[PDB]
C-alpha cells in the first residue's frame, strides 16, 4: 500500500560535522633515522 | 686517555657448532630499578625533551642557556638543518 | 574553521587537475624555453 513516508534527518549534520573535523588535520608518514644510524638515513627515502 | 667507556663485551663460540653462547655476569644484572614516565620511540627523543625542559627551567641570559640551545640544535635529524647543527659542534667545540 | 571546508578541499582538487590537464596542453602546444648557463668566466 501507498502511504506518507518522511525523511527528517537530525544524524547527518553530526557526521558532516566530524569529517569537516578529521578534514582538517592532514596525517602523513615521517620517517627518522634510528639511533645508532647516521642523522640523515631518511633524506632519499623521505623524498622518495 | 681519561674516561674512556670501551664497552666491553663477552661472547664465546662453542667451536663444535655454529650457535653462539651469552655470557653475562651475575654481578652486574640487576643494578637500574624501572620506573614510569612519558612514551617516546628513540633516545635520541628522550635527550632532546630533556634539553627542552632543561631550557624551560633555565632563565635567559646566562650562558648555561646558550649550552642548552646549542645542545638542543646539535640533535636535529632532517638533512636540511644541517648548517644549525655543523655550526652549534663547532662552537660548542671551539668553547672547550 | 568554515563551514565550506569540504567543499574548498572538493574545488581544490579539481583546480589540481585542472592544472594537471593545462600543463600537459602547454607541453604539447606552446614553446616552452629552456633554460641553460654558459658558466662563462666573463
Amino acid at each position: 500500500t501507498l502511504q506518507y513516508r518522511g525523511q527528517f534527518d537530525v544524524v547527518r549534520p553530526v557526521v558532516r560535522k566530524l569529517v569537516s573535523e578529521m578534514r582538517q588535520n592532514p596525517i602523513d608518514v615521517l620517517y627518522r633515522p634510528k639511533d645508532g644510524a647516521r642523522p640523515d638515513a631518511a633524506d632519499v627515502l623521505m623524498g622518495m | 686517555g681519561s674516561e674512556k667507556d670501551v664497552q666491553l663485551m663477552a661472547e664465546v663460540v662453542d667451536l663444535a657448532t655454529g650457535e653462539k653462547q651469552v655470557l653475562n655476569d651475575i654481578r652486574g644484572r640487576y643494578e637500574c630499578y624501572t620506573d614510569v614516565g612519558p612514551s617516546f620511540q628513540s633516545m635520541k627523543q628522550q635527550n632532546r625533551a630533556e634539553i627542552l625542559e632543561l631550557l624551560g627551567k633555565t632563565p635567559q641570559g646566562t650562558p648555561e642557556y646558550q649550552l642548552l640551545l646549542l645542545q638542543y640544535f646539535t640533535l636535529l635529524d632532517g638533512k636540511g638543518v644541517e648548517m644549525m647543527r655543523d655550526y652549534a659542534n663547532k662552537q660548542l667545540i671551539q668553547m672547550g | 574553521d568554515l563551514e565550506t571546508y569540504v567543499f574548498q578541499d572538493n574545488l581544490a582538487t579539481a583546480m589540481r587537475r585542472d592544472g594537471e590537464i593545462y600543463q600537459s596542453i602547454v607541453n604539447d602546444i606552446y614553446d616552452v624555453p629552456r633554460n641553460v648557463t654558459i658558466t662563462l668566466e666573463d
